[PDB]
């Protein structure tokens, strides 16, 4: 059960990727969307993350590495990467394994760390954020 | 459309080469189809790459991030499977 704010983040991110004719919806598009998702934003702020810099690093990477669909192709559209699909499934699995159903942007943030070859996970660790930092925030606040 | 709930030093992730491997079953026409459909090549360049796969045994289709490369490889292999060709697509660190 993805909560309302998470679904809104996911759907708007997918719509923007489609408007930009991006061939793929990546974990980086995902993390970028999460910067304005209240649940994930709060976790990042508790980890003293420079959200302005992370936003810029994500946007630049997305523009430089995401292939753009030609105007000629009208049969295939923006699709999620395998890595993106795994992150959402992992977020749902993590929450259900604790006996709950509500999946928030913060839970998705936690799931991103397991995609070790993703630029999003690399950038989070570059900003000195670990998976445990986010889990501790979800459990204990501060 | 998508259904979201039913689909020391740090080094950045490496870029990956996406490769097409030769076999004796896959028609040249299908290899070209794959190059145009999944790699956006025009007929001419796709034909050259097809010939490289044919003579050299394998050819690099493109270089992408680890994340994009993994997806492209899965898409190509699924398309080959649906069309009943043993066309093998792989990836390798750039
Ligand atoms: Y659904």
């Amino acid at each position: 059960m993805l909560n309302q704010e998470l679904e809104l983040s996911l759907n708007m991110a997918f719509a923007r990727a489609r408007e930009h004719r991006h061939e793929f919806m990546t974990v980086e598009h995902l993390l970028l969307a999460l910067l304005s998702n209240p649940s994930a934003r709060e976790a990042l702020e508790a980890c003293s993350v420079d959200l302005v810099a992370l936003r810029q690093e994500l946007e630049a990477f997305i523009e430089q590495t995401t292939p753009v669909l030609p105007a000629s192709e009208e049969e295939r559209d923006t699709q999620p990467t395998l890595s993106f699909q795994r992150v959402l499934q992992r977020a749902v699995f993590h929450v259900q394994s604790s006996g709950r159903n509500e999946v928030t942007g913060a839970n998705v943030l936690v799931a991103i760390f397991s995609e070790q070859e993703s630029q999003a996970a690399y950038l989070l660790r570059k900003h000195e954020v670990s998976r445990l930092d986010v889990v501790n925030f979800i459990s204990h606040g501060t | 459309w998508l259904d979201f709930d039913q689909l020391d030093a740090l080094k950045p992730p490496s870029m990956y080469k996406v490769i097409l491997v030769n076999d004796d079953y896959t028609p040249m026409e299908f290899v070209i189809d794959v190059l145009q459909k999944f790699f956006s090549y025009d007929v001419e360049r796709a034909t050259q790459l097809m010939l490289a796969v044919h003579y050299q045994g394998k050819a690099i289709c493109g270089v992408f991030t680890a994340e994009v490369a993994e997806t492209k490889v899965a898409m190509v292999n699924k398309y080959a499977r649906e069309n009943e060709h043993p066309l093998l697509c792989t990836l390798e660190k750039a």
